[PDB]
């Protein structure tokens, strides 16, 4: 569980985030760094190179969608399971997304926040975000069956 | 690396499996689907109920690939090259799932090999399935 | 979350387990199959070969103790965190045991049950035991800090 | 495997670390201990407080070993041979922890190399740390 200081540090850093920008960057980096995650996006067009993936408007659009939901979920740090329950059932039952993809995206998100904020993304701030990305991943995997 | 004793252990154990290989491959998949439900996300096109012929046909393919790997235990990368390509670029199974099917294969072998599944043989089989798993994910990126 | 069929399956098979013998076998196999785990057992004597590990009296004695505590936890499947809290703190603060060792022991114990019981350790029975070994390792890791 | 492009990307990015390898290695360890506290089970003999001499010293060793590996990227098994022996036979750190430190080294580099951490370089660096980790755990059993 996050401590009160950790919640405050997450909230404070997230106030400086351009969610659409970071979402597009994190999703594109997921597809570049872990290319097997492209399996869900065969309808998205060109994913032939790192530049093509990062510049792909459908990739950016899906990044905006996923991180917008993530962002909203940060108002519910004490009820992530409840907040992501229906999205958990959808990702399992209809989208067939292995929950390991949520952990990989959380790892890419941490790397992007580190790249974006530099020294401001301190060891303690990182520790806080690690709890958040494991919490969201676990909440999105909770209704799998 | 697989040692000379590991290779001997693997061939002795798989040799005793013999013609039940395909049945044991289907049982390991069934064990995996029930124990680790997230692995079912790779098979939405399959009826995964107990006794499914799709799981049995897939189980035979997995077992035949393992037989091929045992047969080429000193040259596994080339023997499994087409399967490495398939998993890396088409199926795109997250690499974490290979350790789940390997454990279920190990459990299935233990449940069918009372005499042969000694501690040493267990260790060699675990190493072997991890090496097969490593070759299968070697072209992912 | 074990279902009621799962709880009954766990209890029914556990009535046939000689805890002392299975504990010795599972701990010896952990030390054979993942030999880096011998790092916690420097004072236990001869661990030079599989036969030496498996017949080592100290390995057999510890195995008995370890699986005895595991067995006791099977009467409290809805409260594993509270049941193993004291031992979790012990393993963290005094024994310095990485919690990944609890996961490795769980997999070796599933393999031992399958080897010992054969066909009776069916796919569904295994699935119930996987939930239990995962729950016990998570309970023992819960007080780490 | 590390492609030629991966090797080029790693040499450029790690070359930019230069004289800060000690500092970055220490920050990656602190990042790991705070984010993943179970890794502290391997360092009960160290003062792990912020800025401790032991963490700084160990940070330098880890970073100099990576420098050695980058410098001999075509033959890491031979260049890290003594360190793979040390980890397999004495330290015996569970292999799951290498992914944890690797992630923290990657965050550290991202936080200190804004111009160089492109998507392509991030993938190459992740692949390189995974390959170093594979070599360091190659003799465990
Ligand atoms: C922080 C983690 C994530 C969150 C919060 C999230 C959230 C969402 C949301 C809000 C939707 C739209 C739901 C709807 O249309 O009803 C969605 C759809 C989807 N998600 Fe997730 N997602 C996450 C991670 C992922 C990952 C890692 C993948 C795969 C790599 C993925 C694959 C998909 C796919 C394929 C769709 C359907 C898209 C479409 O129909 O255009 N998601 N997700
Ligand atoms: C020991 C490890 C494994 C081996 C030897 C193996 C082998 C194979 C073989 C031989 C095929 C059939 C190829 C063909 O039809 O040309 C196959 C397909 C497939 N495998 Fe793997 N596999 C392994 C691990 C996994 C894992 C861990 C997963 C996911 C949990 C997986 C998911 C699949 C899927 C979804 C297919 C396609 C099945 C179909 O649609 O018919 N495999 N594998
Ligand atoms: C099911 C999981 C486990 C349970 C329930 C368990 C339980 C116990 C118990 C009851 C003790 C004795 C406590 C005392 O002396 O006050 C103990 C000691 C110990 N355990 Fe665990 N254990 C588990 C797994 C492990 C594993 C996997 C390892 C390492 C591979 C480990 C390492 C140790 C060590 C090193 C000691 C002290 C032995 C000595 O006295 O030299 N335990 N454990
Ligand atoms: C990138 C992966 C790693 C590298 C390059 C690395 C490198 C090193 C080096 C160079 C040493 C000192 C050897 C000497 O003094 O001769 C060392 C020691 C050590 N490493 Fe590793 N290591 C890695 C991963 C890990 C991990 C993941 C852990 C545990 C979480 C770990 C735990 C230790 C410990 C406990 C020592 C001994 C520290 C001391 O007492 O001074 N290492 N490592």
């Amino acid at each position: 569980h996050l401590t009160p200081e950790e919640k405050s540090a997450v909230t404070a850093l997230w106030g400086k985030v351009n969610v659409d920008e970071v979402g597009g960057e994190a999703l594109g980096r997921l597809l570049v760094v872990y290319p097997w995650t492209q399996r869900f996006f065969e309808s998205f067009g060109d994913l032939s190179t790192p530049d093509a993936v990062m510049g792909n408007p459908k990739v950016k659009a899906h990044g905006k969608k996923v991180l917008g939901a993530f962002s909203d979920g940060l108002a519910h740090l004490d009820n992530l399971k409840g907040t992501f329950a229906t999205l958990s059932e959808l990702h399992c039952d209809k989208l067939h997304v292995d929950p390991e993809n949520f952990r990989l995206l959380g790892n890419v998100l941490v790397c992007v926040l580190a790249h974006h904020f530099g020294k401001e993304f301190t060891p303690p701030v990182q520790a806080a975000y690690q709890k958040v990305v494991a919490g969201v991943a676990n909440a999105l995997a909770h209704k799998y069956h | 690396v697989l040692s000379p004793a590991d290779k001997t252990n693997v061939k002795a154990a798989w040799g005793k499996v013999g013609a039940h290989a395909g049945e044991y491959g289907a049982e390991a998949l069934e064990r995996m689907f029930l124990s680790f439900p997230t692995t079912k996300t790779y098979f939405p096109h399959f009826d995964l109920s107990h006794g499914s012929a799709q799981v049995k046909g897939h189980g035979k393919k997995v077992a035949d690939a393992l037989t091929n790997a045992v047969a080429h235990v000193d040259d596994m990368p080339n023997a499994l090259s087409a399967l490495s390509d398939l998993h890396a670029h088409k199926l795109r199974v997250d690499p974490v799932n290979f350790k789940l099917l390997s454990h279920c294969l190990l459990v299935t072998l233990a449940a069918h090999l009372p005499a042969e599944f000694t501690p040493a043989v267990h260790a060699s089989l675990d190493k072997f399935l991890a090496s097969v798993s490593t070759v299968l994910t070697s072209k992912y990126r």
